RNA sequence: CGCGGGGUGGAGCAGCCUGGUAGCUCGUCGGGCUCAUAACCCGAAGGUCGUCGGUUCAAAUCCGGCCCCCGCAACCA
RNA sequence: AGGCAAGGAGGUAAAAAUGU
RNA sequence: GUGGGAGAGGGUGGUGGAAUUCCCGGAGUAGCGGUGAAAUGCGCAGAUACCGGGAGGAACGCCGAUGGCGAAGGCAGCCACCUGGUCCACCCGUGACGCUGAGGCGCGAAAGCGUGGGGAGCAAACCGGAUUAGAUACCCGGGUAGUCCACGCCCUAAACGAUGCGCGCUAGGUCUCUGGGUCUCCUGGGGGCCGAAGCUAACGCGUUAAGCGCGCCGCCUGGGGAGUACGGCCGCAAGGCUGAAACUCAAAGGAAUUGACGGGGGCCCGCACAAGCGGUGGAGCAUGUGGUUUAAUUCGAAGCAACGCGAAGAACCUUAC
């Protein structure tokens, strides 16, 4: 996501995308960098390696602040996630609901992770069974998305909200 | 190798100019065990420089070692949880060995058929001041005083 | 769009930006320069060759504005300040005297969590 | 460590308990608004603690420097 | 259907908004840390942006059709 | 200028959960 | 008693600058703040840093100590006052007036809580952001109770020298302060450190004893149950004091001693990292293994130290299936 800006480009003659939507068309570097300075803007090089380099007459630095933005709200919105096991028993379990619950309340994709270890022969039921219950009490504030997957030793369940 | 500073190699010099320096390069530019066959490439690197660049052929060797050379280089050490970069000098030696190594890999990395063309154009290069090493050791001033940010860890 | 010839220069010490201010006989600055004015936005902001780099980015600034004689003045202990001190005395600059002043209180108000079990 | 200039012994015959006195005292702060302890002044405990509080007393006045500014470095 | 907002790797989205650049989180695949697992680390496989076009040199994106879906509108009869 | 120190400094400042 | 002497002893009345933040004036500009890294955060209505003035509120740097005071909690700018105890010298006066202390009264950190004031910093709860698999946490930015003062409570404590007080006696040395002296060295009174005897489970203690005694009080009677339950009493309430049983187990405990380990400290080492060359990992195949499958894929080997291993010779034989 980085491209050379100013005078930066390394070329003779750049094609000019002026400030709106427009193809000013086929010119020079130095004329291009003159039309930006007349807006108080810059010169961003946006599709490198062709036949006529691109100079677009944009605003940099906001723009860079724009997508570092985007970056972080995607990532940061969130995935939360509880990891339970095989043999669970009840204080527990409700202490994990509650969790779960507040986690939704807040505003964020749930996901519900278990490790297993000890003889894969009645691993997948009781999982389903624990986590199929799960659901069940929370099909109040949440929803059911990706269904019990078991998949060799690795089984994930994703659960999202209602009312986000 | 927390005992001795442990020795600095000795070369047998060399069998046309007298001089170890060159039979360190020619042992760096011998790959797969063959100084009987890079030693002879050398020779005809130097040949190949005497006609074109109008030079003494060991002159020109000299003098490209002299333009490869770095005096603060950069290296790794993790401090705080993450790597930093240290710059700082290198031993005459060492930074000898460096320039040998960096002309080496230019040597292997230019564009031409038999290598001791090769050989003898980045020999003329680094003579001139540009090149494919010239431009290594470049790099590498360039990383040093731009990381000197961490030049308080001299190790 | 000032100048005054004669004057201080200011080291604000702390932790994560070694901050510089340079300024005349009485009191108003003239130009202030950081390690974030010459890049370094981080942890490598509080770091002695940042320091450096931004006395003198202030000490080219100063000779924008025609000025000559430096008294020094230290306020803390930051982790270049020497660095900086050395940095001004080579700019070709009149470096006066060197004075150390500490914003130490007299045993004030109980600070942060991060100088309480220093007490 | 200090050991070449004991305060104590280079000044002469004086008393502790004039503060009027400021080039007698200047002795004892050191640099800074600081005052030299038992390692550099040369001291009985009482005597010492006698010297601090009139040392501060001079201070409530005026005439000792509060705090003063490290030259040099 | 009436009007507006969008459909993006297997699922959710950042990019669309400035036309060139499609990434990340989780899921599958494998190894490694390991005494083992978790995490972890590193990659592999996985999209042409619902999508057809056009605009345009380059469309995800500007723009139009359509699918649609969603949200709404199904009001005075 | 050194002999050994006596002190004020900010670098050490990675986070690490159990048993088939 | 006289004659001194030290002291952050205690309260009352001030007041001294450094610092912080608030608010203006200036001058100045693009970030500051932060950190293992960052993000919230504040800043163009101009912040931060810098000088000028004040507004406040707290606490008092150095000296300062391993020190001093106090019964203990505790106590430090400095002055003034009122006032405690103390220690000595003189041995001058009194003439056993003492020592203890069940109860009781009195004090009693810090927090709390009541009432009013104050409100800068800090800062539970609380909101953020990061860290995280989860974070109600550590890290970072706010931020209210509250810290502060006044009255009134509370009254707990690692209220600890984890050592009740009173006296006597039992080698020293050494530092520390503090007084008296015929003041290079004595003598008293504290505070430590090293130790004769002796003790003690040892560690240790050792003229400041946990020694040797006596005096008098307090409590102990396995752990856990449990400072709980009941009652009683005190408290505006939190709770406190006072203090069990039923049951239940064969350990609960302390000291050290070996070793074991440590995301404890020093010193070392090794191709351990670094420096260096070149590979594996990717391609194909050769093997051996797992896995499956199968009538049988003989058996074992298991992180280094199983995996071109036993097999240094599977067409049959070998060869177990
Ligand atoms: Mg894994």
């Amino acid at each position: 996501k980085e491209y050379l800006t100013n005078e930066r480009i390394r070329a003779k003659q750049v094609r000019v995308v002026g400030p709106d939507g427009k193809q000013l068309g086929i010119m020079d570097t130095r004329e291009a960098l003159r039309l930006a300075q007349e807006m108080d803007l810059d010169l961003v090089l946006v599709g490198p390696n062709a036949d006529p380099p691109v100079a677009r007459i944009m605003d940099y630095s906001k723009w860079r602040y724009e997508q570092q933005m985007a970056e972080k709200e995607a990532r940061k919105t969130e995935v939360k996630s509880i990891k339970f096991r095989v043999k669970i028993d009840e204080h527990d379990y409700q202490t994990k609901l509650g969790h779960i619950k507040r986690f939704l309340q807040e505003g964020h994709k749930v996901k519900v992770t278990i490790m297993f270890r000890g003889r894969e022969v009645a691993h997948p039921e009781l999982g389903e069974r624990i986590l199929n219950r799960v659901t069940e009490d929370l099909k109040d504030l949440a929803v059911v998305e990706m269904k019990p997957e078991m998949l060799g030793r690795d089984m994930n369940m994703l659960l999202a909200p209602v009312k986000v | 190798a927390r005992r001795r500073r442990a020795e600095v190699r000795q070369l047998q010099p060399d069998l046309v100019y007298g001089d170890v320096l060159v039979t360190a390069f020619i042992n760096k530019i011998m790959r797969d065990g063959k100084k009987n066959l890079a030693a002879r490439i050398f020779y005809d690197a130097c040949k190949i420089i005497q006609e074109k660049t109008g030079q003494e052929p060991l002159k020109v060797f000299k003098q490209a070692v002299e333009n490869v050379k770095p005096r603060m280089e950069v290296r790794s050490r993790r401090v705080g949880g993450a790597n930093y970069q240290v710059p700082m000098e290198v031993s005459p030696r060492r930074q000898q060995s460096l320039a040998l190594r960096w002309l080496v890999q230019a040597a292997n990395q230019r564009p031409e058929r038999r290598a001791a063309v090769r050989i003898a154009h980045e020999l003329m290069d680094a003579a001139e001041g540009k090149g494919g090493a010239v431009k290594k050791k470049e790099d590498v001033e360039r990383m040093a005083e731009a990381n000197r940010a961490y030049a308080h860890y001299r190790w | 769009k000032r100048q005054v010839a004669s004057g201080r220069a200011y080291i604000h010490a702390s932790y994560n930006n070694t901050i510089v201010t340079i300024t005349d006989p009485d009191g108003n600055p003239i130009t202030w320069s950081s390690g974030g004015v010459i890049g370094y936005k981080g942890s490598r902001k509080g770091t002695p060759y940042a320091a450096q780099l931004a006395a003198l980015d202030a000490a080219k600034k100063a000779m924008a504005y025609g000025m000559q004689s430096v008294d020094v003045i230290v306020r803390g202990t930051g982790a270049g300040r020497e660095q900086a001190i050395r940095a001004l005395q080579a700019s070709g600059l009149q470096v006066k005297s060197i004075v150390d002043d500490t914003p130490v209180p007299h045993n004030g108000c109980r600070p942060k969590k991060k100088f309480r079990k220093a007490s | 460590p200090s050991r070449k200039a004991k305060v104590k012994a280079t000044l002469g015959e004086f008393d502790l308990r004039d503060y009027r006195n400021v080039e007698v005292l200047k002795r004892f702060l050191s640099e800074t608004g600081k005052i030299l302890p038992r390692r550099r002044t040369g001291l009985s405990a009482k005597e010492q603690r006698i010297l601090a509080k009139t040392i501060k007393r001079a201070r409530i006045l005026g005439l000792l420097p509060f705090t003063e500014k490290l030259v040099r470095k």
